[PDB]
DNA sequence: CACTCTCGATG
RNA sequence: AUCGAGAGA
């Protein structure tokens, strides 16, 4: 679906932190692990939560209606 | 020598050494015609049948055999005076709370114990995992096999 | 989805137990578990 | 085979001995061989045993069977149960089995025998033969939705 | 359930004070019994936990591929390369009252899915319902509010215990309880009852 | 015919089911609004007062034990022993 | 002062990292309770959608408006809808903000938590406002909408505490860590050979004095030292929600003891 | 009262497969023919080979156990490691050999003498200095 | 759907009082306090703190089934010693010390940076 | 037989469990939904009229309510469409069909019914959440988890009815049952394990735990026991706070193997009077044996007594565990190198043997054992050595395992787990086997398409080195699978050939019963046995004693 | 080209295969598992790879290997009855009843087969933070 | 991501289970059971 | 010969 | 309701 709005877990917001991290990834060509850690999520359900995340929402888009 | 029986004799007379607090260094205030013919007298009030005919008697003599002889193993008087060292109240109390006990562990009349029996196989049969064993031997116990898988004779 | 789009079906000495020459053909672990065990199979 | 016996002194010492085990079964000639103890000579054939020493040893072979089925498995029923199951099997005569050719062919109510495998053709041959059926049996009562001899209604309540 | 057969429902929840927490403040998402590994012998389950921890901090993938040269001894090295217990241990505290476990919790992320099987499709009661037409007992079905079947095997066991009445209840009143006439001379129903 | 009121076979103890089905019937006399014939001393529950009265003795009936051949032995509650 | 002392090791707008000394175990736990549980904030309690052409369904979209934090400073006078004598709610108990997005552009159109708009009379409360610690100012990403997609929605946010829902936690985790070295012994550790060099030396080690072997077990020694770190989510700075937790906690405390004090009523 | 008063010498320490309690075994260093086996919890009072433990057996110093307060409370000890727990089992070795059992909530304990004034009671408290 | 209400937790129900304090039958002296809509929160801290008054002695606290928030506190103070005054006299005293630690860590928080 | 012989019934309910460490081990947790449909018909006395009518006053869609109320005349007043719903006079003699409350006497089932125990009465806990809650200690005679399970609920109609179910079918009634003269419950998973964790030496509980746990027994006397230890800090033993869970007169004795009443290894179990003197308690004891801790109790304090102490134990011991904690990763999985390194060695010297007796066989030197074939003795001799090897190598592993090594402690406990488990899962999963022989040649002369023909090596015919923490190789993996699959097919074989067997031993044994001259007869009045177990007594009250007379020299007998 | 073939099980009755690769090449990992030494010389064909010999469903299961196989396939059988998303479309479907899960989640912990039964982008579960524990005892 | 390989009868969609038989034209030999007169048989199933 | 939910086409 | 199919323990 969409980048979850906060970390299950903790409750971190991380729902602000998904274009930041795709850009991350393409823009500066970094790594998953270092990506994730300038977002600021040291604990790994955070990390988690964005790594394991899958954007499905992109191809919902794809539909008209 | 461990078999099933009822009336657990032991805990009996651990709860009369324990009720009555009696110390492994006294003289018991009984007697040999106390503890004789206590026991001896106890095993005529252990009822199953309650006939007054020669058969249901003997069916009675018969059905308390083993008992009896648990009885007797447990109360002798050499048992009684030194390994129990037993007062004569707390072996009166023995008696009677073993004659009770006795009477509580007869059979109710109207239980269903064919299906009890039926289940009490049954079930622990459905906790199943060199001769045929197991399931397939029980359905050729109970099929009553012609030709059952292993025929073996045992000659000694 | 997957799963049921490549399944095998078998009407009716053991055709339940997996046999040898079932490797890479048919999977040895996806079959369902009781009365349908070993008959219904997976590509 | 290893083997509890009584020494001269009292107790009990294993006394080991040469038993011989055996793919095959003719107790009716094994056991009138010279050398071997024909008092006990044994088998796993309950039915050689019924056939042979009679419809008791039969009973005891029957249930020592069973309850060696039972504790195989490293399990433990109480006596009474098997015992109740292997009588039930012995009583008439022979070895009644557990079955649809068995127990379900004794002279018992129609409905309750009826309520077992053969169904239908079991109420066709008491039609047949014009069978009364007590309606004292379990499942006959369970038919006419009545308060079965059983347990609680093993009795009669009445006022004094 | 999670991706090893071990199927489980929710027996309760907490919240996340209720929850036991790691020293960095980590709660988990879900708890299951120590005692639903030994027998069952799902070490995939627990390598499947280990790897996953590590790739979560290292936010690569793990590879649990079937055949391939993956040993514990190698995610371990790699996990306390990131600074935890090799076997991933964690010391967790209680969270009702503050104060440390004694032993470790085995501590980390697990694939779970969620299964079809929810207790509200599920939950099922029926008092006094919609009969059949042919035989005027309970219907069959949650959906159709039918009742549920008292069947032979609990017929035996009611018959084990000795209950009677409560053997003719569930056979009468609980169900189809029917009165009708009968003839005193051949005993059949061909009585023809004009009431009133 | 009958079973006389001495040389009778059966067990003087009341059985569990004839103790069930007693405080079953009694109770459900109670719970139509029944005379009590022991005092209540704050129990209302109906089952229970069949309890407190089968304890005092205070229930008028009488177990009829139906022996295989036909015949029957009449004991009534007070006399029946209840060690259960 | 004189009780229970405080050490801030580190200090930053999202977390607090500090030393409680001379404390109970019992109370370090409960204000750590607290302060996840049972500190109040604003967040959207109620959704009417008005329009919904977007891929997401209505009540997703409301869950992840609900989870949005949202200015809690001034909340402690703001009111609780159910205490509030008025009708459902208003400006004295909620906080009436409206969301209207619509897909314009050929490429997708992003909806944040920056579109977001206040619509109720905040009367000089610092409340409401969704927090927004995104670089570019954007905030959460609450939808996306395609070309024709639409969504009208308006939220009222009530005053909650995170035991009714999570989306009212003012803090996200608290580290939480006593007696580094183990000296108390509350712990008896899992090993395969040597103890102390399969599990890993806490930071925390470097603030107290190691065992000595020749030394024996102190079976007299308590739990005095407690090294935490709380961190906030934006609704609530890091200082505040310590000091709410306490403030609460000791609020709650008063409420009992003024509980006693109505029971001596005959 | 007091029960027992003996000097025991530890002769073996043995941490049998614990970590906060050893199996201590002794001998008086009076009689001859008195020896001495018990549970210790060595996390508290640790007991190394080869030592010199007073050790006394008192029946006092049921009602509930109250915190130690103030005290300002006869302890009646002022030893080093006190122990309470219940007698079960009164071994008769020989005529001039009888041993006791003691039981502290585990922490077992076999007293073997000769001439004694311990009965079968609840009190027992154990009593280790130095 | 058969889930109660979240507000259930802090939310005293009709006619619930917070507080319910009943005499304890087994030992003399004795009291039972029964604390509706609390948790661990407020039972382990006032235990805890009921343990620091030697006056004191017994002091328990539990919570019987997780479903409901609420939770039994057992008091057992000395003769001429009301087990209400040591309930008392530790809410205060957490009262007292929370205050304090809440002024120190505000006087800690302002000689701060960043 | 599916009309009359059984068919669905009213006032039932079913649905998914769970198990609840904070109810009675006779309660039953019912959803409240569950509750406010299923109806009890209460007649309106001058005992009960206060509360029925307080009941109407709720009626329906609140509970506790009620749904119907009949008067005299027979009709029924729905509580939910009636317009005089809120004012009901309501007469002595009506009925009034209120929800299932409290103290219910209901029929707990779960299918399939194999045994009495399967059907027992509980006694209604209403409660939240949608689901059936019941007590851990009650798993065992339902023969049920909570993964998924579903159980149904009876209730009762009548006063008569429920008196069946409360005095015949009660569950405390139903600890110590007929089946095997022993209690069919006893303490189970985390009870069981934290109790083992408990009662250990190294285990002391500190003043505040102590108190909580002293509180957390119901049945307590107030009495604060006097600590094992005094000074230098006031410690109680794990045995001992347990103890208060075990009621007084409870004397419970039984030696191990080195149980010398000192019992340097802290076993065997020895128990005077409710205090608990020495041993480890675990399975042995607090389990569901013959003459354990909860046989005892029942038989000496009574059903009630004993079912209360499952609360209590319960109560006291998940405290402690929660507190405490207990878990088990991959490391409980892991021996020592050198532990590895002679498994490793084992399993080769096992193929060199079996290398040895084939080279062997193949000379034609192999003598055939007396009665089959020289193949037959090659694949006896074979098996038996690659078993050798599994067991050595799971006991090299088993003995590699410390005390403090989590699955080594369930098995210590008796919790869950057992030897091979261990052996399988850290040494050697051992050979796998098909219809009693190793892997059968499905190819001609062979087994895979990866082996050359006539190989009868180990690694051919499905002996697994690897163990599952090493992995398995793919022809292991597919050997194994073989195996596994026999294991499916013979399980659901199993399942339905022995619920064929117990319809048949049912349906044989119906009809039969003790009759009052305690002759076991059917309804022909057939004597089956004159006196009922030949002895004419109930299993029950049936417990294994010695006959210390049978034993013994004859010297001994005469001193 | 010749290099791949298609062979039914009766042409694999004559045929010698290769597990790897690497069993065609002419001090060692304890962690490893132990693998018997190629005692075969003429192989005519190679094994694709041997994971290869699992189905859709067992594709999915983590170290299969490490497992008991009764729990390979009920995990077999548990996978059919996950949810999650099913297809994109499942808004523009109107199917007798559907599950989509809230916020699916790749595995942590995937198989190199995953990459070919589209697991990766139409996932069925959620990383859960899972604790192996005797906690409250429910 | 739909992978065909089904029909859509009645707005339904439906898949075609591959049924498992034995293979014709092939000559097989079975050992007959003991009770049996015949010990050997060799069959064919003609296509 | 050995309790459920369910779906989905048929009279 | 009547027949087949999937699946839950
Ligand atoms: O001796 C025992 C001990 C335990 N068990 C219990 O049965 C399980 C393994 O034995 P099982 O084959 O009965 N497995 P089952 O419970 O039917 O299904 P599953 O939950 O998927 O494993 C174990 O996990 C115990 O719960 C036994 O059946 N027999
Ligand atoms: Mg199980
Ligand atoms: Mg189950
Ligand atoms: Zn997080
Ligand atoms: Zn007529
Ligand atoms: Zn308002």
């Amino acid at each position: 679906m969409i980048v979850p709005v906060r970390c299950f877990s903790c409750g971190k917001v991380v729902g602000d932190k998904w274009e930041s991290y795709l850009n991350l990834l393409q823009e500066d060509e970094l790594d998953e692990g270092t990506a994730l850690s300038r977002l600021g999520l040291k604990r790994y359900c955070c990390r988690r939560m964005i790594l394991t995340h899958v954007d499905l929402i992109e191809k919902f888009l794809r539909y008209n209606p | 020598a461990n078999w099933p029986l009822p009336v657990n004799i032991r805990r009996i007379i651990q709860n009369a050494q324990q009720t009555f607090h009696i110390d492994h260094t006294k003289p018991s205030d009984l007697t040999i015609k106390d503890i004789v013919l206590g026991v001896k007298d106890l095993q005529e009030n252990l009822l199953v049948l309650r006939g007054k005919n020669e058969i249901i008697q003997n069916a009675q003599r018969d059905a308390v055999t083993l008992f009896c002889c648990l009885l007797r193993s447990r109360l002798a008087t050499r048992r009684v005076l030194q390994e129990y060292r037993l007062t004569k109240q707390a072996f009166d109390w023995v008696l009677s709370n073993i004659e009770a006990q006795f009477l509580r562990s007869v059979v109710h009349p109207g239980e269903m114990v064919g299906v009890l029996a039926a289940q009490s196989i049954g079930e622990p049969a459905t906790q199943m995992t060199k001769v045929t064993s197991g399931v397939p031997r029980l359905k050729e116990i109970l099929n009553v096999a012609k030709n059952m898988k292993t025929p073996s004779l045992t000659v000694y | 989805t997957l799963s049921h789009l490549r399944r095998t079906n078998t009407p009716i000495a053991k055709p339940r137990q997996l046999h040898n020459t079932h490797w890479g053909l048919v999977c040895p672990a996806e079959t369902p578990e009781g009365q349908a065990c070993g008959l219904v199979k997976n590509l | 085979y290893d083997r509890k016996v009584p020494s001269p002194t009292g107790e009990y010492v294993k006394e080991p001995e040469w038993v011989l085990e055996t793919d095959g079964v003719n107790l009716s000639e094994v056991m009138t061989v010279p050398g071997i103890d024909p008092t006990r000579i044994y088998t796993n054939s309950f039915i050689d045993i019924m056939e042979v020493l009679g419809i008791e040893a039969g009973r005891a072979a029957l249930y020592k069977e069973v309850y060696n089925v039972i504790a195989s498995d490293g399990s433990y029923v109480n006596y009474r149960h098997m015992a109740l199951l292997v009588d039930v099997m012995t009583t008439q005569g022979g070895l009644t089995s557990v079955t649809r050719h068995g127990f379900n062919r004794s002279n018992t109510g129609a409905l309750m025998r009826c309520s077992f495998e053969e169904t239908v053709e079991i109420l066709f041959e008491a039609g047949a033969s014009a069978e009364l059926d007590d309606c004292r049996g379990v499942s006959e009562n369970v038919i006419l939705g009545q308060m079965a001899p059983i347990g609680t209604g093993a009795f009669d309540v009445m006022i004094d | 359930a999670s991706r090893h057969g071990q199927k489980g429902t929710i027996g309760i929840t907490y919240r996340r004070e209720d929850m036991p927490f790691t020293a960095e403040g980590i709660v988990p998402d879900l708890i299951i019994n120590p005692h639903a590994i030994p027998s069952r012998m799902t070490v995939a389950h627990l390598i499947e936990c280990l790897l996953s921890k590590v790739a979560a901090l290292s936010g690569n993938e793990g590879d649990a591929s079937p055949f391939t040269d993956i040993t514990v001894e190698g995610i371990s090295k790699l996990l306390r390369e990131h600074g935890y217990q090799s076997r991933g241990f964690e010391v967790m505290y209680n969270g009702h009252t503050g104060k440390k476990l004694m032993a470790q919790i085995f501590f980390g992320p697990t694939y779970y899915q969620r299964l079809r099987h929810m207790v509200d499709d599920k939950i099922h009661a029926r008092a006094r319902g919609p009969m059949q037409v042919l035989t005027r007992q309970p219907v069959e079905g949650r959906s159709r509010d039918g009742g549920l079947r008292f069947g032979e095997m609990e017929r035996d066991c009611m018959i084990a215990h000795g209950a009677a009445s409560f053997l003719k209840e569930r056979l009468m009143e609980a169900s189809d309880a029917f009165r009708v006439h009968i003839c005193g001379i051949c005993g059949l129903m061909t009585v023809i009852a004009k009431l009133n | 015919k009958a079973i006389p009121k001495d040389q009778r076979a059966t067990t003087p103890y009341m059985t569990k089911y004839e103790r069930a089905r007693i405080l079953g019937t009694r109770a459900l006399q109670i719970s139509m609004n029944a005379p009590v014939f022991v005092d209540l001393e704050g129990e209302t529950d109906p089952l229970r007062i069949a309890m407190k009265e089968l304890a005092e003795k205070k229930i008028p009936l009488v177990i009829r034990r139906y022996l295989p051949d036909g015949s029957f032995e009449d004991w009534s509650v007070e006399e029946l022993i209840v060690d259960l | 002062e004189e009780g229970p002392q405080v050490k801030i090791r580190e200090a930053s707008k999202d977390n607090v990292d500090f030393i409680l000394s001379n404390v109970d175990l019992a109370m370090a736990n409960s204000l750590r309770r607290v302060m996840i549980a049972e500190i109040p904030t604003l967040a959207i309690d109620s959704v009417e959608v008005e329009t919904n052409t977007t891929v997401l369904a209505d009540e997703f979209i409301a869950h992840r408006l609900g989870l949005i934090p949202l200015q809690s400073m001034d909340i402690e006078q703001l009111e609780y809808s159910r205490d509030c004598f008025c009708e459902d709610h208003c400006d004295k108990c909620s906080v009436v903000l409206t969301l209207q997005a619509f897909g314009e552009s050929e490429s997708t159109t992003n909806v944040y938590s920056k579109d977001l708009v206040i619509v109720s009379n905040l009367m000089g409360r610092n409340i409401g406002h969704p927090i927004i610690q995104d670089k570019e100012g954007n905030g959460v990403l609450i939808c996306k909408l395609r070309k024709g997609q639409e969504l009208k929605l308006t939220c009222v946010a009530k005053k909650g505490i995170a035991k009714e829902h999570a989306k009212w936690g003012p803090a996200a985790a608290i580290e939480f860590e006593y007696d580094p070295w183990n000296k108390l012994k509350h712990t008896d550790y899992w090993y395969e050979q040597d103890s102390a060099k399969e599990w890993p030396q806490s930071k925390n080690c470097e603030y107290e004095d190691p065992p000595n072997e020749g030394d024996p077990f102190d079976y007299k020694a308590q739990a005095d030292t407690f090294y935490m770190n709380v961190e906030s989510v934006g609704s609530i700075p890091v200082d505040q929600v310590v000091v709410r937790g306490i403030d609460t906690l000791q609020k709650k405390v008063a409420s009992i003891l003024l509980a006693l004090t109505q029971m001596d009523q005959d | 009262n007091t029960l027992f008063d003996d000097i025991f010498q530890v002769s073996e320490v043995d941490p049998g497969r614990y970590n906060k309690v050893c199996r201590i075994e002794a001998a008086s260093t009076t009689q001859d023919q008195c020896k001495l086996t018990l549970d210790i919890n060595v996390e508290l009072f640790p007991v190394a080979a080869q030592d010199s433990l007073t050790v006394t057996i008192a029946s006092s110093l049921t009602r509930s156990w109250r915190p130690p307060q103030a005290g300002d409370r006869s302890l009646a000890d002022d030893y080093d490691y006190v122990m309470y727990g219940t007698a079960y089992k009164f071994e008769e070795v020989s005529k001039d050999l009888i041993a006791v059992y003691y039981s502290f909530g585990g922490l077992l304990m076999r007293l073997e003498g000769n001439y004694l004034n311990n009965l079968k009671q609840e009190n027992a408290y154990l009593l280790i200095r130095r | 759907m058969n889930a109660p209400d979240r507000f259930e937790l802090f939310l005293l129900g009709e006619g619930e009082s917070k507080l319910k304090i009943d005499p304890d039958t087994k030992a003399p002296n004795a009291v039972v306090i029964t604390f509706e809509k609390e948790d661990h929160t407020l039972g382990n801290l006032i235990r805890a703190e009921l343990l620091n008054d030697r006056k004191v002695l017994f002091a328990a606290y539990k919570v019987e089934h997780p479903f409901f928030a609420r939770f039994k506190l057992r008091i057992q103070t000395t003769e001429g010693y009301d087990p209400k005054d040591a309930l008392k006299n530790a809410c205060n005293s957490i009262i007292n010390k929370l205050g304090a630690l809440k002024t120190n860590f505000e006087t800690e928080w302002n000689l701060q940076t960043l | 037989r599916g009309n009359l012989m059984g068919k669905r019934v009213d006032f039932s309910a079913r649905t998914v469990i769970s198990g609840d460490p904070n109810l009675e081990l006779d309660q039953v947790g019912v959803p409240k939904s569950i509750a406010k449909t299923l109806t009890y018909p209460e007649v309106v006395t001058p005992y009960n009229i206060d509360r029925l009518t307080q009941l109407v006053r709720n009626g329906p869609n609140e509970h506790p309510g009620a749904k119907y109320v009949i008067r005299d005349s027979g009709d029924r007043i729905d509580l939910r469409y009636s317009k005089r719903a809120g004012d009901i006079q309501l007469q002595y003699g009506w009925k009034v069909e209120r929800h299932i409350m409290d103290n219910d006497p209901v029929l707990f089932n779960r299918q399939p019914s194999l045994h009495k125990m399967s059907m027992m009465a509980h006694r209604v806990k209403v409660i939240p959440y949608s689901t059936f809650r019941l007590n851990l200690s009650v798993t065992s005679p339902y023969n049920a988890d909570f993964d998924g399970d579903e159980m149904n609920l009876h209730v009762p109609q009548s006063e008569e009815t429920r008196a069946e179910l409360s005095q015949l079918c009660a569950v405390p009634l139903q600890i110590v049952s007929p089946q095997s003269n022993k209690p069919c419950m006893g303490i189970v998973q985390d009870t069981l394990c934290g109790i083992r964790k408990l009662t250990l030496r190294d285990t002391f509980i500190e003043l505040d735990q102590v108190l909580n746990m002293l509180y957390w027994v119901p049945d307590w006397d107030g009495v604060i026991p006097t600590p094992a230890i005094i000074k230098p800090k006031p410690l109680w033993s794990g045995k001992q706070i347990l103890s208060v869970a075990i009621p007084n007169g409870i004397h419970l004795q039984r030696f191990d193997e080195g149980t010398t009443l000192l019992s340097p290894k802290d076993n065997g179990m020895l128990i005077i009077d409710g205090q608990i003197i020495f041993g480890v308690v675990e399975k042995k004891t607090v389990g569901s044996s013959n003459g354990g801790l909860i046989h005892v109790v029942t038989r000496e304090k009574g059903p009630q007594v004993c079912a209360k102490l499952f609360g209590n134990i319960q109560k006291v011991v998940n405290f402690w565990l929660l507190h405490n904690g207990f878990s088990t990763g991959i490391g409980d999985t892991i021996a020592d190198g050198p532990t590895m390194r002679e498994i490793t060695e084992t399993i080769a010297e096992a193929k060199k043997k079996v290398l040895d007796v084939t080279k062997e066989a193949q000379a034609n030197l192999l003598t055939a054992k007396h009665g089959m074939t020289l193949r037959e003795s090659f694949e006896d001799n074979v098996v038996r050595f690659l078993n050798e090897a599994r067991d050595k190598a799971g006991r090299l592993a088993e003995v590699n395992l410390k005390d403090l090594n989590n699955v080594k402690q369930m098995v210590m406990a008796g919790s869950k787990g057992s030897f091979i488990n261990i052996a399988q899962m850290s040494a050697c999963v051992g050979q796998q086997s098909v219809e009693g022989k190793r892997i059968a040649f499905g190819f001609v002369d062979r087994t895979l398409p990866h082996f050359s023909k006539d190989d009868y090596s180990p690694e051919s015919k499905g002996f697994v080195e690897n163990s599952y923490l090493r992995g398995l190789t793919p022809q292991e993996f597919f050997f194994h699978a073989m195996g596994g699959r026999e294991g499916l097919i013979d399980t659901a074989v199993k399942t339905a050939e022995t619920g064929y067997i117990q319809r048949r031993l049912v349906k044989a044994l119906e009809d039969i019963m003790v009759h009052y001259d305690n002759t076991t007869r059917n309804s022909l009045g057939n004597v089956i046995q004159f006196i009922y177990g030949e002895d004419g007594m109930d299993a029950a009250h049936i417990e294994k004693q010695s006959l210390d007379t049978i034993g013994g020299s004859d010297a001994a007998f005469e001193k | 080209e010749g290099l791949v073939e298609y062979i039914d099980a009766e042409e694999e009755e004559s045929i010698l295969i290769a597990m790897q690769p690497e069993d065609l090449e002419p001090d060692v990992d304890p962690a490893k598992r132990i693998r018997v030494s190629h005692h075969a010389t003429t192989f005519t064909h190679c094994e694709i790879h041997p994971s290869m010999i699992l189905g859709v469903a067992a594709s999915i299961i983590p170290f299969p290997d490490h497992n008991q196989s009764p729990r390979n396939t009920y995990q077999s059988a548990m996978g059919k009855q996950a949810m999650g998303v099913f297809l994109t479309n499942y808004n523009v479907r109107m199917d007798t009843m559907a599950n989509i899960l809230y916020y699916p989640q790749k595995p942590l912990g995937t198989t190199r087969a995953m990459e070919y039964l589209k697991f990766r982008e139409l996932p069925a579960g959620q990383n859960a933070i899972v604790a192996i524990a005797c906690y409250s005892g429910y | 991501f739909d992978m065909g390989g089904y029909f859509i009868i009645n707005g339904s969609e439906k898949v075609l289970i591959a049924q498992e038989r034995s293979a014709g034209n092939i000559v097989q030999v079975f050992k007959k059971a003991a009770p049996s007169p015949i010990s050997h048989v060799a069959e064919i199933r003609s296509a």
